[PDB]
């Protein structure tokens, strides 16, 4: 609701938004902190050099 | 049709990639670039010749990408037609 | 992962800043100038450079591709063009904000009415809203009369849209926004503005943003004699407007004249921007409905907010009607020629895979195995149907081809309603004639389905990161054995039950 | 600041069914959009059956971040998590 | 002005690249955006310290892609001309209207409205220069300057200087 | 911390029978004959009668089983159930050990008291549900698995492991590995939705639904109603 | 980090010879190693660097900058304006770093006197 009343104020005071919100992640969509997401994969640098001079 | 029921399914089977690609590919995602500086609708990408510039900033050193529902691209479009500018960034401020 | 490869880091936005837009940023966001009135350049065919469809701004046309990013219109999402007035003008959202803000401080000097010995200004100043701040200082300076020069301030009344000063005269555009241009930093930071982006001269129109065809949907109600939507009449009476005060500055004419045009060009931006203006009419069609104002495409129901989006060929799901096969293990799906044909599986080229997709490929969509589309590292989709030359298409590594649906194939399966985690469940193609899904019988009890007339849904991934998630998580075999009562949910039932006793 | 010390992981030590599934798909991802492969193919052509076959034999070039709740992490590699 | 700044970068690696080519190959990558190259915010990044011992750190994997983030963490040197900063310039070029003076790897140009009015300026006479009893201004000369102000551009910023005031010149 | 579908019904043996059975059934001692192990099972009988280590650490083994006894029959089971859901289905394990070595034929085991007691405490020693040198997570560690290792301590009895199962020392061996690796594998994984989990788990038994029952009590619980029916 | 010019010298000077070693892999004067490197705006920015460097060359000796260090190491930014610049008195040392005035600890005479004494007198 109040959209064009919220655009006014933005523009009156420089309105911010935390984003803290689930929604704005849903919305960006980036992977959820549950199941196969509750972690992270980096590469294996150290696993890369001792790989054979082709690998 | 893919509902709450389905969502919450999917969620008991921790399947999170099914769930980002059914909010994505299920819904109006589309690929949007940003100046980091800036934050404005000032971007020109060259994919093959892998090169980026902001017009608004005169930069062409860092800019971003994100993934944005494409009715809210065009909102933020009418809204750059509001003369209101929304300034887009991706690390808070306190 | 259906996108194009970008280099560009892929982050998520934390903070959302609602700002201005300053001209001179207004100028450099836009890819060209235009000045040219009318949208045809000469009744020859081919957009105007300098019309309202000028190609630097970015078509909506197929066989078009934007000339400023490069990109094709799967990609493009429109750029922007500026059309700068002669005349700087009023914005028809800020005009009660304007005369707020010219009561609030002295017009004169720029400076406030008030200065920080009150303790209350202090407050105001510390308090960490600004619009708390803006409060504050307005409710503690509308008492206060005198400046901080010792000249009397004029009041300024709103009398139809124009603001006339009571000490005599009439403000002025130019004036105010020289005002404005006077306004020192800590002024700025006091009445509530920021000095650097949020300036307080930005409220002053002098140029306006022209978006892309892609903003306002220009339907194509029939092939290529359309009309335009209701902002483009809009915008093309402003240009007209503006280009009938530009053309009366010069000459001899007389000021209150002049002003009146002024006006009139006013009320057109403002009934282009705003349509539901209290006290004067909104602008109305030729047909009598009034003029969709882009105040109002993003408030109420048929405003964007609260939703309205159309346009998208999504094709990757299905459902229809079921029935038993003893024939079938226990992951496997019967599916028919047809919805195997209908849904697609889009698969990368490599050096292993290359000979029996390019069979695939050359065996085109009327016929499986084969398939539909034909992806490039760009992103062009050459659709199989309308190339005659399929015969003659060689793929490189990197490529996309979206192929038929396959045996082993492994898709999601559910039956509504899902009350249980093991009502959807990952299940492997086997495509068989007829028009019915073909499903085992031990499965289904766990659905809780009959063959008396059900319907099924079936999805398909299309990554390999879901393919290998619905083959090692939500895989039948891995079902059998529920977490609800630590005992199997699948066992021999009906005719296999009867038999075995 | 926050990693973890090797001797002083606490986490289990085998590979946990998500961490399993999400491995195989980010592999056979890399695979499908042509890096090189650690292990030799046979007669194989599928991506997912290649990550696995990399997999068994413990040649997967990547590093889980097990996310403690606090914020901390633990590094493990796919070479010393226990696969059954 | 001379300095030695820790710095940060942000890179993307292909997956096809995945080979045995993480460490010195992300270098180079680096070497070549960062090194000769100027920011707005720590001025030219001329050259960089310890530049093969680099730790590129471990990758991010951004799920749905591929694609591997890596945080190009180092220590480098930087130069930096400052409001008010006085150094003496080998000037250049010499033309009607100033001066182009090359100060480490950019030049400043300074005119000839801030130049006294006793040094006057020839082209007749051979070279062009400023001279005037006793004071010779000409290509390849030492000139003190104070910078009055920097302009940010990002790709190859300058700045102005000037010799209008007091105790300013070869000492 | 174990999962759901990795739990079986199990019966804790040392919760039935009379004290007399009790004894009869765990208590051994190497001084009467009639109380010892009968020589035809083991190869060594003749060096066992007057061993006091051995009586010792079959005292103490005994302590242990009476303690696992009061433990389970005063503080978690009053009523005296004996079949619950326990992880790592003991008898199929012994069965399958039996099978696989063929420990029938009724040939004398060369297992030794020492052996089989270390390794059972050992084994008792290596369930690790968590990890770490805390003296909370220790304390914890030992609190979780109370209960299972109460059932093995009452399945893997010197008297059942000889007289009974006759085990020898490759399937005491096989046995004991398998124990701990099934245990291992019994564990929840990390990242478990258990909430969405135990929410449809209990959703789906209501619909196939003198005090108030069945779903109109269920409501009354749900809402939390300050005054029921 | 503030950064005098002579200890600036010395760094551009050992990474120059480190990258010689590693980046070049078998590879004395300024030019020369200005045109080592690649990349023509690379190539620029560094022939121009290094021949302002050595057209502007203050200290050319290690154990003499070590002994600097050892006498100084008095704020970092006044550290690193003393040897930039070289002075002969206070009233025009006051004027270029009106920093000096205000310490009330003046000791100019023997800074000048071991500034100009050390190497080679300017
Ligand atoms: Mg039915
Ligand atoms: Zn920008
Ligand atoms: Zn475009
Ligand atoms: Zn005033």
């Amino acid at each position: 609701e109040e959209t064009v009343e919220i655009l006014f104020e933005a523009g009156a005071a420089a309105e911010l938004d935390d984003c803290r919100g689930v929604s704005e992640n849903v919305m960006l969509g980036q992977l959820a902190p549950m199941g196969t997401g509750a972690f992270d994969v980096m590469i294996d640098e150290k696993l890369l050099t001792s790989l054979p001079a082709d690998y | 049709r893919f509902g709450e029921m389905e969502r919450d399914c999917m969620i008991a089977h921790g399947a999170a990639g099914f769930l980002k690609e059914r909010l994505m590919e299920a819904s109006d995602a589309f690929r949007v670039h940003v100046c980091g500086i800036c934050g404005l609708m000032s971007v020109i990408a060259n994919l093959k010749k892998n090169q980026f510039e902001c017009r608004s900033c005169k930069n062409k050193t860092n800019i971003y990408q994100l993934h944005i529902p494409y009715a809210a691209k065009l909102l933020f479009q009418e809204l750059m037609a509001m003369n209101i500018a929304p300034r887009l960034y991706t690390e808070r401020s306190g | 992962s259906q996108f194009p490869y970008s280099s560009a880091p892929l982050r998520s936005v934390k903070e959302v800043q609602f700002g201005l837009l300053s001209p001179e940023e207004i100028r450099a966001i836009s890819v060209v100038k235009i000045e040219y009135p009318e949208i045809m350049d000469e009744s020859r065919q081919r957009p105007r450079e300098g019309g309202l469809n000028d190609p630097k701004l970015g078509s909506i046309d197929r066989n078009f591709k934007c000339q400023t990013c490069g990109e094709g219109m799967a990609e493009c999402p429109g750029h922007f063009g500026h059309m700068e007035l002669a005349k700087p003008v009023f914005h028809i959202g800020f005009i009660p904000k304007i005369k707020k803000v010219c009561e609030c401080i002295c017009m004169n000097c720029g400076k406030l009415l008030l200065d920080e010995t009150n303790p209350t200004m202090a407050q105001a100043i510390r308090i960490r809203d600004p619009k708390k701040r803006f409060n504050a200082v307005w409710q503690l300076c509308k008492t206060k009369m005198v400046c901080e020069c010792g000249n009397t301030q004029p009041v300024v009344r709103k009398d139809g849209m124009k603001l006339w000063g009571t000490w005599r005269k009439l403000l002025t555009p130019g004036e105010i926004l020289n005002v404005f241009k006077h306004i020192s930093p800590e002024d700025c930071f006091r009445l509530g503005f920021n000095e650097d982006y949020a300036r307080p001269e930005w409220m002053i129109i002098t140029v306006l943003p022209v978006p892309p065809p892609q903003v306002r949907p220009s339907i194509a109600m029939d092939e290529t004699t359309q009309g335009q939507d209701d902002l483009t009449h809009k915008l093309s009476d402003i240009l007209k407007a503006n280009i009938n005060v530009q053309k009366l500055e010069m000459d001899g004419s007389p000021q209150h004249i002049i002003n009146e045009v002024e006006q009139l060009l006013q009320f057109h931006v403002a009934t282009y921007m705003d349509n539901d203006i209290a006290g004067q009419p909104q602008a109305l069609q030729k047909s009598g409905r009034p003029v969709k104002a882009i105040r109002a495409r993003l408030k109420g129901k048929e405003g964007r907010l609260r939703g309205n989006l159309m346009g998208k060929r999504v094709d990757f799901s299905a459902r229809t009607v079921i029935s038993g096969d003893p024939n079938l293990e226990l992951d496997q799906v019967g599916v028919p020629i047809s919805i195997a044909k209908t849904l697609s599986y889009p698969e990368t080229v490599t050096q292993y895979n290359i000979h029996r997709l390019t069979e695939y490929v050359r065996n085109g969509p009327n016929e499986h195995p084969g398939a539909k589309y034909v992806i490039r590292d760009n992103g062009d989709r050459i659709d199989l149907r309308y190339h005659k030359r399929a015969g003659d298409i060689v793929l490189q590594y990197g490529w996309k081809v979206e192929r038929h649906l396959m045996d082993d194939d492994p898709v999601l399966f559910n039956r509504q309603p899902s009350l249980h985690k093991m009502s959807m469940m990952a299940h492997r193609v086997k495509v068989m004639p007829y028009s019915t899904f073909r499903l085992n019988l031990s499965v289904t009890s766990p659905y809780n389905a009959d063959f008396d007339g059900d319907e099924m849904n079936l999805h398909v991934p299309q990554s390999e990161e879901t393919r290998a998630e619905l083959s090692q998580l939500c895989a039948v075999p891995l079902q059998i054995v529920s977490p609800q009562s630590n005992k199997p949910v699948m066992g021999i039932v009906q005719d296999t039950l009867c038999g075995v006793r | 600041e926050l990693a973890i010390l090797k001797e002083e992981r606490t986490t289990t030590p085998y590979l946990t069914k998500y961490e399993r599934a999400r491995i195989l798909g980010t592999r056979a991802l890399q695979i499908s959009m042509n890096a090189p492969v650690l292990v030799d193919i046979e007669g194989e052509t599928d991506p997912l059956q290649i990550a696995m076959k990399e997999l068994s034999q413990r040649k997967i070039p990547l590093v889980i971040r097990r996310y403690l709740p606090d914020g901390s992490y633990e590094d493990w590699g796919c070479d010393e998590l226990i696969v059954d | 002005m001379f300095f030695l700044k820790d710095l940060s970068l942000i890179l993307t690696l292909h997956p096809s690249y995945f080979g045995p080519q993480m460490n010195q190959y992300l270098r180079e990558k680096l070497l070549t955006d960062v090194e000769g190259t100027c920011t707005g915010q720590f001025g030219y990044i001329v050259t960089v310290l310890d530049g093969m011992n680099i730790d590129v750190g471990k990758g991010r994997i951004i799920p749905g892609s591929g694609s591997a983030e890596f945080e190009v963490k180092y220590r480098a040197v930087v130069w930096k001309p400052f409001k008010g900063e006085v150094v003496d310039a080998i000037v250049s070029n010499v033309s009607p209207i100033g001066f182009f003076a090359d100060v480490g790897p950019l030049n400043v140009f300074v005119s000839t409205r801030l130049i006294p009015d006793n040094l006057v300026y020839n082209p007749s006479n051979s070279p062009p220069a400023y001279m005037s009893n006793d004071e010779l201004i000409t290509k390849g000369s030492k000139v003190r300057l104070k910078v009055v102000g920097t302009r940010t551009d990002v790709n190859e910023i300058y700045a102005i200087g000037s010799i209008k005031e007091d105790f300013l010149g070869a000492i | 911390g174990l999962d759901g579908t990795q739990v079986e019904r199990q019966t804790i043996d040392t919760i039935p029978g009379s004290d007399k059975a009790f004894h009869k059934r765990y208590y051994v001692d190497l001084m009467d004959e009639k109380n010892s192990i009968k020589p035809d099972v083991i190869e060594y009988a003749a060096d066992i009668l007057g061993d006091v280590e051995l009586q010792k650490e079959l005292n103490s083994e005994y302590e242990q089983l009476v303690s696992d006894r009061k433990f389970l029959r005063e503080i978690v089971f009053v009523n005296g159930d004996h079949n619950w859901p326990l992880p790592v289905n003991l008898r199929r394990i012994i069965q399958n050990a039996q099978q696989i070595f063929h420990l029938d034929r009724a040939k004398a085991s060369d297992l030794t008291i020492p052996e089989i007691i270390h390794g059972v405490r050992d084994l008792c020693k290596k369930l690790f549900v968590l990890r770490g040198e805390n003296e909370l997570i220790k304390e914890a560690q030992q609190n979780a698995t109370s209960l299972f290792q109460c059932l093995v301590r009452a399945r893997l009895a010197t008297r059942r492991i000889l007289e009974e199962f006759r085990l020898n020392r490759d399937a005491f061996e096989w046995v004991l590995g398998t124990i701990e690796a099934q245990f291992q594998r019994s564990l929840v994984h990390p990242g478990e939705m258990v909430g969405v989990i135990a929410a449809q788990s209990i959703g789906e038994p209501a619909t196939q639904m003198n005090v108030t029952l069945g779903v109109p009590r269920l409501k009354e619980i749900l809402n939390v109603a300050k005054n029921i029916k | 980090i503030a950064l005098s010019l002579s200890e600036s010298r010395l760094l551009i000077r050992e990474a120059l010879k480190a990258r010689s070693r590693a980046r070049n892999g078998g590879v004395i004067d300024d030019d020369e190693l200005a045109k080592v490197t690649s990349g023509a705006v690379a190539n620029g920015v560094v022939k121009k660097t290094l021949d302002y460097l050595n057209t502007f060359a203050r200290f050319k000796d290690e154990e003499t900058c070590t002994a600097v260090d050892q006498l100084l190491h008095l704020h970092p930014f006044e550290i690193a304006q003393l040897s930039s610049l070289g002075c002969e008195d206070v009233d025009e040392a006051i004027t270029l770093i009106p920093s000096l005035a205000a310490k009330k600890e003046v000791n100019l005479q023997r800074i000048l006197d071991e500034l100009n004494r050390l190497e080679d007198p300017y």
